């Protein structure tokens, strides 16, 4: 036997109702081998929030109970059709779905071994890996961005201290992602063997915890105060004869200080060949 | 269907692809005729609409466009936003251009309504006269290639005279700024030249 | 340009390839408004008259400006957006139609 | 006769919650002589919280005093599901109980 679940409030078999989702919820009714598509988490919470009892001893479907879930299913549906979202994110879904309620896990492991590599013992078939974020909207970076922080850390407690790899990150304009339970790759980082760069604009967009755990610091030209106050408060080891250079520094200058460095330095950086392929857009070659 | 209406609509005001036939090299849009409690809500769509077909178009079939917006605190927030989660309107557009040759002009008198968002993604700066001291906070606020003592005398300035800092510049200058000729009219009408009939 | 006190029309008098819109309705009827060919330097007085459709704010913006905020308003709308092609009017109301008429 | 108490806000048996709630807190039934899990504070005060009365002589689960009570359920489940918290303290009760209150 089938029984059909509508996003709208149709009064159809609205008698048969609330035995199919008590036995639902009580894990009697039988169950799927495949991923289904991402749309199908407004059909459910519709039927779960609308549901009402009968005073003919049957069921009903609510319009009072509606009106408490219509913002959720509203912002997935919303969701669920937007182009610049579909570009980056699978929605369609179509996989495997084993038993055993282990389920999730494991599609949670497969993406962290793709993207930041597989553990001691097994082989890996690349050294160096770039991954190019030109496509992805600037609304949409911070969250997926610390998804994927978020489950390098948990894999990462998982694989013991035994089976671990040293790693470097390299992170670019960190003060747009990296901003109690969200932090947990930086402050628990220094057990598992991986150490972070971090290089941004305005540092004063950080957490002032992230920014005190740094030995080594660089740093080029910088003018507005806000930063150079989180600067001077977050610091650990240096002078205060050695900020006042900052302000003033040519271009590719920089002023370190840290423990790699017996006392600190002021230094002309050396140019890299081949460099990146920066370069900054031309109006001029189109409009002759 | 719902494809070339907007597709059209968008060519008629801001061009064409490249390659393509175009009559005009600029465009005048006037809008005298309108009030006030409907221009946030037909700009912000058709800012929206630009946003979309420039993205959808790609590098290839882009020409390079510059975009002039008066008096931008009217419109460029939301009034039903007072949550974080409800302006997408701006932001896209200004990435879509930093991308896709699209360059903004921003002018306004009352830069403290204007999103701090907004004003950290310019590279150069003129600013004439300002009086009124959060206008001068919010501007401390998001410069980037400034100094104190170059902030210190726009409240004194006479008229016609501007400070200019940025990329642009190999350091901050005061400057006397030419006449146009021939400039712009004037929008307001005169009590006196009516009461003499 | 985003001309909203509609004074930037004088300022561009003698450049060629300069064109004027006016959004909105004409005030009299028999208003007849000129041409300019292509390559001719701008004078003034020549302009023209534009509305916006309706069709062109799409699905989510005739979403966002009816703001459906009640029990069951939004799968009523999403409904009735979605059949939109398949309406047909003779001037005085709205009728369905299949195939065989 | 028993009472099974839920923490949502669903509509079984719900028109006689008062009565079992005024003779809780009155303390005029049985005891029990085991230490019951760590998660079980979410369902207690979902049901203080969520309880009310009905024009007709009964009571009602009003949602409009749930949200007032949010929160607190919210931080209780999500604290008892990391696996950080649950390797270190152990909440599965399961001890032995004292009268006398000590």
């Amino acid at each position: 036997e089938t029984f059909l679940l509508y996003d709208d409030c149709r009064d159809t078999n609205q008698s048969k109702l609330a035995e199919w989702l008590d036995l639902l919820r009580r894990r009697r009714l039988k169950r799927t081998n495949v991923w289904p598509p991402f749309k199908s988490l407004a059909t459910l919470v519709a039927e779960f929030g609308c549901v009402a009892a009968d005073r003919s001893n049957g069921s009903k479907r609510d319009a009072f109970g509606f009106s408490n879930v219509l913002p959720l299913v509203k912002i997935i549906q919303q969701l669920a059709e937007d182009i610049r979202f579909k570009s980056i994110v699978n929605l369609n879904g179509g996989g495997e779905l084993a038993d055993g309620g282990t389920h999730w896990d494991k599609a949670m492991s497969d993406e962290v071994d793709y993207f930041f590599g597989k553990e001691k013992g097994q082989e890996n078939d690349w050294n160096v890996h770039i991954v190019n974020m030109k496509n992805l909207a600037q609304d949409h970076a911070p969250m997926l961005l610390s998804a994927l922080l978020e489950m390098f850390a948990e894999i990462l407690f998982r694989r013991g201290q035994e089976r671990s790899y040293p790693t470097v990150l390299l992170l670019e304009e960190a003060h747009h992602y990296l901003r109690k339970a969200y932090e947990r790759l930086a402050k628990e980082g220094r057990k598992f063997k991986c150490s972070l760069i971090v290089s941004t604009q305005r540092p004063s967009e950080l957490s002032p915890t992230v920014l005190a755990m740094c030995s080594n610091w660089f740093s080029l030209r910088l003018t507005n105060e806000r930063d150079l106050q989180a600067l001077r408060y977050a610091m650990e080891s240096g002078n205060e004869q050695i900020l006042k250079q900052i302000s003033g520094l040519p271009r590719g200058d920089a002023v370190a200080f840290g423990s790699a460095f017996n006392l600190p330095v002021r230094i002309s950086i050396n140019q890299a060949r081949p460099g990146p392929k920066s370069s900054d857009a031309v109006f001029s070659e189109e409009w002759a | 269907h719902w494809d070339k209406a907007m597709s059209d609509e968008v060519d008629y005001f801001f061009g064409k692809e490249k390659g393509q036939e175009n009559d005009w090299n600029v465009h005048i849009v006037n809008m005298k005729n309108l009030a006030q409690d409907h221009a946030p809500m037909l700009l912000s769509a058709l800012l929206e609409m630009f946003a979309e077909i420039l993205f959808r178009r790609g590098q290839e079939r882009s020409y390079p466009t510059v975009l002039l917006l008066e008096e931008a605190h009217h419109y460029l927030r939301d009034p039903y936003a007072e949550i974080d989660s409800q302006i997408k309107a701006y932001e896209r557009l200004a990435k879509e251009g930093r991308k896709f040759k699209c360059s903004l002009i921003v002018s306004t008198q009352r830069p403290s309504e204007l999103s701090p968002t907004v004003l950290a993604m310019c590279s150069n700066w003129f600013s004439l006269r300002l009086t009124n001291e959060r206008d001068l906070q919010a501007l401390r606020y998001a410069m980037e290639s400034g100094n104190e003592q170059i902030l210190k005398q726009i409240s004194g300035l006479p008229r016609g005279d501007a400070v200019a800092f940025g990329s642009a510049f190999n350091l901050p200058v005061r400057i006397s700024i030419n006449q146009a000729r021939p400039g712009p009219k004037s929008s307001d009408a005169v009590f006196s030249e009516e009461w003499a009939n | 340009i985003f001309d909203i006190n509609g004074e930037y029309a004088q300022a561009f008098t003698g450049i060629p390839n300069v064109k004027h819109t006016i959004l909105g309705e004409s005030p009299n009827v028999d208003s007849l408004e000129k041409k300019q060919q292509k390559g001719e330097l701008y004078s003034e007085e020549y302009y023209c008259y534009k509305k916006i459709p309706y069709q062109a704010l799409g699905f989510a913006g005739l979403i966002k400006l009816l703001r459906p905020s009640d029990k069951t308003q939004l799968p009523a709308l999403r409904n009735a957006l979605s059949a939109i092609n398949r309406t047909h009017f003779k001037s005085r109301n709205i009728y369905l139609e299949k195939d065989d008429g």
